[PDB]
RNA sequence: AUGUGGUUUAAUUCGAAGCAACGCGAAGAACCUUACCAGGCCUUGACAUGCUAGGGAACCCGGGUGAAAGCCUGGGGCCCUAGCACAGGUGCUGCAUGGCCGUCGUCAGCUCGUGCCGUGAGGUGUUGGGUUAAGUCCCGCAACGAGCGCAACCCCCGCCGUUAGUUGCCAGCGGUUCGGCCGGGCACUCUAACGGGACUGCCCGCGAAAGCGGGAGGAAGGAGGGGACGACGUCUGGUCAGCAUGGCCCUUACGGCCUGGGCGACACACGUGCUACAAUGCCCACUACAAAGCGAUGCCACCCGGCAACGGGGAGCUAAUCGCAAAAAGGUGGGCCCAGUUCGGAUUGGGGUCUGCAACCCGACCCCAUGAAGCCGGAAUCGCUAGUAAUCGCGGAUCAGCC
């Protein structure tokens, strides 16, 4: 989708840009477009690996769970 | 408590963390864009309306809104005694956002297509410079009543 | 063009069949397309266990990643004869055009 | 309503209706858990009972009655 | 195979094995591997006495393999019957459960009878093993007997223990005894 | 079905097994 | 809407019952299904090998009564009878059982060997302090180690590379019926095989240590996300109605066929849900991004008749190369202007399509009219810790059709 789009584009345009130079692309990539000891600046470097995820049984979501009710 | 403060990536018009929070707030169903719209929308009502600069007229609505001091129930030997408190200056934040935005959907006026005129003028009202409005209400509300109970 | 298709659960089952079939036929075809890889696709399936009979309430999850490999043989000739008697392995499954 | 060009009516009550028809009538009912038929003219002046699922209901089909589906004549739903 | 005859292709080997395991049994069948091309089906039963499955000079061999061609035609096609000797019985799975499901229809000690089995195959090879008794012991309450030696464990969890598994059922007057035998092997 | 007949949900396919279960039953040895 | 309690009924078949029964067995109740009810019908037997005896004996077409079965019988022209050896039941019992499943519980335990303590049962270890998802690890200790279990080894998803290119794209060039269609090209997406990557490894802080907090890099972390692996056992848990099976019971029937009715009844009670009460919205138009699936009489392109459901005609597909398909939320423009309303669609009248022998009981769909309650819900109560909740549309199994 055009979300999904927006991300990858993103990713591209922050990968190419190492590409040319590695100097430019800093820190999430890089040196400060590139990487950091633990939260992601941007992070553009990295590719979400985040996909939908399968629903699990015996919950409505995969991880909404149904609610108890007195019942 | 629900997990580990993330940090958010500061918003795009302006690159201010405490927006996003904000807009975070507003938006619902994760319609990111609706939200933010509505946020950007106010904003540019903020500046016909008022002369001031949207940001700064929302930075100082929150600090109307922020409850220095909230009452929390406690059991004491006999009762539950509402014990007065600080509080966090992070629980502060939360507060106030959210108190702002269900105040601001709290208004009659529905204007913009959306919500977008409720949290512009809710903003303004909240200012301080104008320090009215329902959001600052609940908070001179929850201030009222600790101490009362001091 | 008899185009073969390879199929098979084992990697290296294929690897070592389909190289076979690349070999063989270079005497009596063409020069063979060469093992084309065509990506493994891998099938979840939840099911009942068994067909219907026992254990309807039966089910499981199942993940089978099944691979490819075409190699093309265009121009044929006596690449059948070739081909029919060398085969090996089994574990895979070919059909050819 | 049409459901389609033929006006279907399972055979079981057509067969065993018209079967009455030469002798004349049956006296008595007939009972089907056909409820799915049409009913044809042919059931006419017949007394056919038909399944609620709970029991069998006897009902009279007349010619304005015709049309219908004869489980129309048949309630499931009681207020009991 | 095909989409349209898988299942009827399946439904033979079913089929085969079926009398393989009727008659066999003296034998001592431990797995009956089908392999297949077109109309030339592999079949190879594996037993501990190959003789019992032979015959002499091949006869049974060639009434059983014909008795195969009845039930598989041309339509199945003809099919071989090779059949490999078990190299020591003692570490197949199924073959050490039949042998302790045998005893029991015997109304032999079972506890002992499993103790037995768990020595045989303990003894000759096998990093590791382990019986199991259903219940009704003796004809008596429902009961569950084990016996276990060596390492079993580093078995049971999933790597690469290969472990021959194998369970056999006991018809009895009193009712019938599942029995479960486990051999540790070399691991990959 | 073909093997158990369980009628109540054999996959066509195999169109054997008791159901799911048999089907599961031959997989699982 | 749906399942249940209850009540009603000729019958409303059965089971499930606190969590762990109640959109549960039912991934498809009009007849069928179907086990219930009404009415019509069918004993060596619906099937196996066989015995003595009388008798017509192959066989073909009718009638009477009937719900059907069956029974009686007319009759063109191997089989019946009498005595003898010998199926079917979803009818009872899950406290007689197998199998399989649910459950505490993905939860952190259960032991052994030797030593040591105790007259002994037994204890110590496994306890204590820190820590962990964990008997996980650390420090301590008459204990020192080990086995089953935890974790890991296996599978699917996240990032990168090699190999492979009839999947793929002008990325890049020439042509075009400008369909990636043509040549060509493996770059890219991808296909599937293998390799790399994460280990608190590096930096700052506390700590005795394990490790806790924080930061950098990184697609990703401190078990990255989901599986397989659900232990010894517990509940006399659930299912003889899936199947299997001991025992009990029925055999002109507690079996079998059929037509019709019933499982769809209702004064009511509850559970799970759908739609909604509206402007962060509803309607019309224009316009844009997806994944995973399914297709032989099956998906249905396109063209035509119809407001439409749908009908007629008919191409391609045998399905990365054709079809289902439109993605909806979204973006752009317009309308509505706070009203029970251009909210909301119940209910009811009429017309009509479609499947099917047949849609009264009792199908879905279309179009006109109708346009209900509902303005956010008492006590009480449920879900979810991130790509999660929330929200939006898409596919599938079952399946003629479809609740």
């Amino acid at each position: 989708g055009h979300v999904s789009q927006v991300y990858a584009i993103r990713q591209a345009i922050a990968k190419g840009l190492v590409a040319y130079h590695q100097k430019y692309v800093d820190e999430q990539s890089k040196n400060e477009l590139k990487k950091a000891f633990t939260s992601y600046d941007r992070t553009l470097l990295i590719a979400d690996s985040r996909r939908p995820e399968p629903k699990k049984f015996g919950g409505k979501g995969a991880r909404s769970r149904f609610q108890k009710s007195y019942r | 408590r629900y997990a580990n403060k993330r940090f958010r990536k500061a918003q795009c018009p302006i690159i201010e963390r405490l927006t996003n929070s904000l807009m975070m707030n507003g938006r619902n169903n994760g319609k990111k864009l609706k939200a933010v719209r509505i946020i950007k929308h106010t904003l540019d009502i903020i500046n016909v309306l008022t002369d001031q600069n949207p940001i700064q007229v929302v930075v100082d609505a929150i600090t109307n809104t922020g409850p220095r001091e909230d009452t929390t129930r406690v059991g004491g030997g006999g009762a539950a005694r509402r014990q007065a408190v600080d509080v966090s200056p992070l629980r502060r934040v939360n507060q106030a956002i959210a108190l702002l935005t269900i105040g601001a959907r709290e208004a009659a006026f529905r204007n913009i297509k959306t919500i977008a005129e409720t949290l512009a003028e809710e903003l303004i009202n909240a200012a301080k410079g104008s320090s009215t409005s329902y959001a600052i209400k609940k908070k001179d509300e929850l201030e009222r009543v600790a101490k009362s109970n001091r | 063009k008899i185009r073969i298709t390879l199929t098979s659960t084992k990697v290296k089952q294929l690897e070592n069949v389909s190289s076979n079939i690349v070999k063989n036929a270079e005497q009596h075809n063409l020069v063979k397309k060469g093992p084309v890889r065509l990506p493994t696709k891998v099938l979840k399936i939840s099911t009942r266990k068994t067909p219907n009979g026992e254990g309807s309430k039966t089910w499981e999850t199942y993940e089978m990643r099944i691979h490819k490999r075409y190699i093309d043989l265009e121009a044929p000739v006596q690449i059948v004869k070739r081909i029919t008697q060398i085969t090996i392995e089994p574990g895979v499954d070919v059909e050819v055009v | 309503r049409g459901m389609t060009s033929k006006p279907a009516g399972f055979m079981k009550k057509l067969r065993a209706a018209k079967l009455a028809a030469p002798e004349n009538e049956k006296p008595a009912p007939v009972r089907t858990h056909m409820r799915n038929m049409i009913i044809v003219p042919e059931m006419i002046g017949s007394v056919v009972g038909i399944y609620n699922g709970k029991a069998f209901n006897q009902v009279e089909i007349r010619p304005e009655m015709l049309g219908h589906y004869l489980g129309e004549f048949s309630i499931t739903y009681t207020p009991v | 195979s095909k989409k349209r005859k898988l299942v009827a292709d399946g439904v033979f080997y079913a089929e085969l094995n079926e009398f393989f395991t009727r008659e066999l049994a003296e034998e001592g069948y431990s797995g009956v591997e089908v392999r297949v091309t077109p109309t030339k089906t592999e079949v190879i039963i594996r037993a501990t006495r190959t003789q019992d499955v032979l015959g002499e000079n091949g006869r049974r061999i060639n009434e059983l393999t014909l008795l195969v061609q009845k039930r598989f035609k041309y339509a199945p096609g003809t099919i071989v019957l090779y059949a490999e000797r078990v190299q020591d019985r003692g570490l197949s799975a199924v073959a050490q459960a039949e042998s302790m499901k045998f005893k029991l229809l015997n109304g032999l000690a079972i506890r002992r009878a499993a103790y037995g089995v768990v020595r045989y195959v303990m003894e000759s090879g096998a990093k590791g093993c382990e019986v199991v008794v259903s219940g009704k012991l003796r004809a008596a309450r429902a009961k569950a007997m084990k016996f276990a030696d060596g390492f079993l464990i580093h078995s049971g969890q999933p790597v690469n223990d290969f472990i021959d598994t194998a369970t056999r059922h006991v018809l009895m007057r009193q009712g019938v005894l599942g029995i479960k035998v486990k051999i540790m092997r070399d691991p990959a | 079905c073909r093997v158990c007949s369980s009628h109540t949900g054999l996959v066509r396919k195999y169109d054997l097994n008791i159901c799911r279960q048999c089907f599961r039953e031959k997989a699982n040895d």
